[PDB]
RNA sequence: GGAUAGUGGCCUACCAUGGUUUCAACGGGUAACGGGGAAUAAGGGUUCGAUUCCGGAGAGGGAGCCUGAGAAACGGCUACCACAUCCAAGGAAGGCAGCAGGCGCGCAAAUUACCCAAUCCUAAUUCAGGGAGGUAGUGACAAUAAAUAACGAUACAGGGCCCAUUCGGGUCUUGUAAUUGGAAUGAGUACAAUGUAAAUACCUUAACGAGGAACAAUUGGAGGGCAAGUCUGGUGCCAGCAGCCGCGGUAAUUCCAGCUCCAAUAGCGUAUAUUAAAGUUGUUGCAGUUAAAAAGCUCGUAGUUGAACUUUGGGCCCGGUUGGCCG
RNA sequence: GGACUUUUACUUUGAAAAAAUUAGAGUGUUCAAAGCAGGCGUAUUGCUCGAAUAUAUUAGCAUGGAAUAAUAGAAUAGGACG
């Protein structure tokens, strides 16, 4: 099979998709009160049962 | 040419890594009892696996054996002297039994905690780590101290720190100089 | 605190048995500090490539200055 | 009894027998071949530094339709030469002719990756410095 | 008999024809020092051990030998081979698989520092010597403990719950909050004393030292196996991904990013090896009619295996160790 | 002490046995990995528990067992006893 096809597009996608710089963000607990903020997030609290419960949820 | 400096280790690690089941139980006991790691549930039931391990080897032999009964009650006494084996279930099908959160419930981390003291389990790490809460005279900065239930009485604040008096501490000691200077001279 | 410690039956009992840096720490001895210990190891080394007193050899290159 | 001897004097005839079997598991017999040490363009090293010779557009097997950017490389330790795969888009214009890569394996156990065809192993480092910190930001590229 | 410290084909002389082997001799390979041991946890096993203790071997390669109680010594000598330094060209010197340190090799590994204070060793010897050894430096080899925050108040929203003819908020807090509030602490910095041979750190502890601009956690992943989006933007079988199955040819749940989310977390990814999963090496424990696999057939040596039968039954004594009912 | 004794396999118990490792007891190194310490008064003139135990097999040795499985014995009697 052909070895020597172009090399000319070596990183094309990477160099023309549109920068989009990170967006200052809060800044989220280490360690143990992360864990504390995962679990009233997951259990204590709760949020949604809709049918049964979603994670990473977009609009539903 | 030196005595090789020994060690183990005091964890070991799920085999199925992603269990839904498991993850989910996992946290609530970090939850709880106040943990920063899934390594602080894994040590724990490591030390566990290991005490079921030497009680389903003992419980092998015949009942009135020699080793039987000298490591049979050693277990035993021990796991009562810290309080996660109940007096009555004293003779080891218990500590075959057993299970996490009974180890987790002597926590100095916790006994902070479940006499007052501190009101919600976070409150007690950062208290423990941070010089106040002492058994004897002796400061202890370590959650995971064990209270071996007849130190239990002993835990106040120390000698040092505020709580325990005989000092408020600097940032306390920094708003009266504030006081003392643009409302006095 | 805890620590150790010694008493003696004289005072020159306690200097005669112990370490020559405890009195040193205290005051009760000098510390007459010497060539650094590599440095007196080179010092043996050239020592041992002379036979003899080595005042003696001296004067034979003392003749060597003019040939 | 089919076959295996159950006698209690059997044991010379039992391992004998099992030794035998072994050639036919294929670990056993390339660990005792040491084909590790004969064949193989490490050897049997973790990873092997080499030099690019050229560069290719590997053409990706079926049923994909792709160009597959590789470097001709020739082990220092060896002479032996190996085409290897470079990962993460771009990463081609990280490379030169001459220049000095580590390569390591794919993790097949030998045994050719994805649609590229004959590679075997991939690029880690270039210059010394690592493809990963280059496609990021992390580090440059040295002088020469 | 000679030689040895001494036994012995150790060697010599004379004599004989012996010695080993399918129960695998002999030979070959070993990316082979052996052992105590290490990794893997149903058991049985499999794999590994250069390497902190013991034993053996070596000092660039071979051989030889002086001294000596002891060496076939190498930080002893002599020779040859290979390296290799100085020079006034006549000659002379060298042996780091000691501690450092340099080259080289490579995927792969640290200071040309301090000390005999401890541990012990040697001498004529309490003293001296000791890169043995200890001290510090370099040091994510591995192993241990585990900070990156904690608590009130308030503005609504609740969810409770008594009542509900209907405003509803009121006390028991569930918590999401774009103003708030005073508390705490070592991470650092540092008097001091401790420490130490002298230092350094640790443990102690004056003076200092947290509000988002920190003193700001990472590393991978988010179609399946496999825990977490069918969001937005990009590309358009290209660029890339993808351990395996598979994604990308214009609304991509796999690429390139943004947001958000998952797992593990001072660590996490990749490569290589090995172990478990593997009853895919099967003694425990595999399979062979058709999936890999019964030799065309019988004989047959080694090997493995090999029917049944020979004091069985009865009587008494002795004294032990649990456990019962009382003590 | 004299005079003689068919050979074994298996199994039991025990001795001979390095330490570190491992298994494991005791001890609160503040926890822990560790370590083998330490714990008590009259803390002005000492008192005191420790520093276990287990594995350690194949071979050799020592002891008990006599099932299982081998072996040998008396037929040209060149038998056994005395
Ligand atoms: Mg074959
Ligand atoms: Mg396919
Ligand atoms: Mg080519
Ligand atoms: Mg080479
Ligand atoms: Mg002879
Ligand atoms: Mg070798
Ligand atoms: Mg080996
Ligand atoms: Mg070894
Ligand atoms: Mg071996
Ligand atoms: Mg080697
Ligand atoms: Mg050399
Ligand atoms: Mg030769
Ligand atoms: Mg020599
Ligand atoms: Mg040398
Ligand atoms: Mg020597
Ligand atoms: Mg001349
Ligand atoms: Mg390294
Ligand atoms: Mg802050
Ligand atoms: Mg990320
Ligand atoms: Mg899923
Ligand atoms: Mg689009
Ligand atoms: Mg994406
Ligand atoms: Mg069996
Ligand atoms: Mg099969
Ligand atoms: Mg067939
Ligand atoms: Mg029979």
């Amino acid at each position: 099979a052909k070895v020597h096809g172009s090399l000319a597009r070596a990183g094309k996608v990477k160099s023309q998709t549109p920068k989009v710089e990170k967006t200052e963000k809060p800044k989220k607990p280490k360690g143990r009160a992360y864990k504390r903020l995962l679990y009233t997030r997951r259990f204590v609290n709760v949020t949604l049962v809709n049918g049964k419960r979603r994670m990473n949820p977009g609009p539903s | 040419p030196r005595a090789p400096r020994t060690y183990s280790k005091t964890y070991s690690t799920p085999k199925r890594p992603y269990e839904s089941s498991r993850l989910d139980a996992e946290l609530k006991l970090a939850g709880e009892f106040g943990l920063k790691n899934k390594k602080e549930i894994y040590r724990i039931s490591f030390q566990l696996s290991k005490i079921r391990r030497a009680a389903r080897d003992l419980l092998t032999r015949d009942e009135k054996d020699p080793k039987r009964l000298f490591e049979g009650n050693a277990l035993i006494r021990r796991l009562v002297r810290v309080g996660v084996l109940s007096e009555d279930k004293k003779k080891l099908d218990y500590v075959l039994a057993l299970k996490v959160e009974d180890f987790l419930e002597r926590r100095l981390q916790t006994q902070v905690y479940k006499l007052g003291l501190a009101k919600s389990v976070h409150h007690a790490r950062v208290l423990i780590t941070q010089r106040h809460i002492a058994v004897g005279k002796q400061i202890v900065n370590i959650p995971s101290f064990m209270v071996r239930l007849d130190s239990e009485k002993h835990i106040d604040f120390a000698p040092t720190s505020p709580f325990g008096g005989a000092r408020p501490g600097r940032v306390a000691r920094r708003n009266a100089a504030r006081k003392a200077e643009a409302s006095g001279e | 605190s805890v620590g150790f410690g010694l008493v003696y039956n004289s005072v020159a009992e306690a200097k005669k048995f112990e370490p020559t840096y405890r009195l040193v720490r205290y005051g009760l001895a000098e510390k007459v500090e010497k060539a650094s210990r590599q440095q007196r190891k080179q010092k043996k080394n050239r020592d041992k490539k002379i036979f003899g007193t080595g005042k003696r050899l001296a004067k034979k290159v003392a003749r060597r200055n003019a040939d | 009894g089919k076959g295996k001897p159950r006698g209690l004097n059997s044991a010379r005839k039992l391992r004998v027998h099992r030794r035998n079997n072994r050639w036919a598991e294929n670990n056993y017999k390339k660990r005792l071949l040491g084909t590790a040490f004969k064949s193989s363009p490490f050897g049997g090293s973790s990873h092997a530094k080499g030099i690019v010779l050229e560069k290719l557009g590997i053409e990706s097997k079926q049923p994909n339709s792709a160009i597959r950017k590789c470097v001709r490389v020739q082990l220092i330790k060896n002479g032996k030469k190996v085409t290897a795969f470079v990962p993460n888009d771009g990463c081609l214009n990280f490379v030169d002719e001459n220049d000095e890569v580590l390569l390591a394996g794919f993790g097949r156990k030998g045994k050719a990756k994805g649609d590229i065809p004959g590679v075997r192993f991939k690029v880690v480092k270039v210059s010394g410095v690592s493809l990963l910190a280059l496609w990021k930001e992390k580090k440059e590229k040295p002088r020469s």
